[PDB]
């Protein structure tokens, strides 16, 4: 549907860690959702085989 | 007689497939490899990716050399008249030269 669910996108953080002569930092961005629809708000169905 | 209807490659259709570009000094620089990788995309999966080696997304692409040949023989009596070696002032030898 149009408004299936809210979707909250946070801010990004890094993890500056060196391992084995090479800088290895990863990226992370926390997320969260909630289905802002009373009753069902999305339906699927098997089309082919 | 019969003509020789020439054909251009750029005016064909196949030209869409390949980008043609002239590289004059290639045969000299072709002594070594060129060896440029391209790319590889990657999805951002959840969960922390380990701090390990296998992060490769840059498979390598290496050049291959190809050529073309042809044969263009010319007779012995031709270049004699061409270079004017076996030639004399008569109207005949100045006609065969043409």
């Amino acid at each position: 549907e149009k408004a299936s669910e809210s979707y909250f996108m946070g801010q990004m953080q890094v993890a500056r860690t060196e391992s084995g002569g090479g800088l290895h930092l990863q990226l992370t961005q926390p997320r969260a959702n909630v289905d802002l629809g009373v009753g069902f708000t999305a339906a699927y169905a098997a089309a082919a085989l | 007689c019969s003509t020789l209807s020439l054909v251009r490659f750029l005016e064909l259709g196949l030209s869409v497939a390949c980008v043609c570009t002239k590289f004059p000094e290639l045969s000299y620089v072709a002594e070594g490899t060129i060896q440029f990788e391209v790319q590889q995309p990657m999805i951002a999966r959840d969960g922390p990716h380990p701090a390990d080696q296998p992060v490769h997304n840059y498979m390598i692409k290496r050049l291959d050399r190809r050529s073309l040949n042809a044969a263009f023989s010319i007779a012995v009596e031709a270049l004699g008249l061409i270079s004017g070696e076996n030639l004399d002032g008569t109207h005949i030898s100045s006609a065969m030269r043409l």
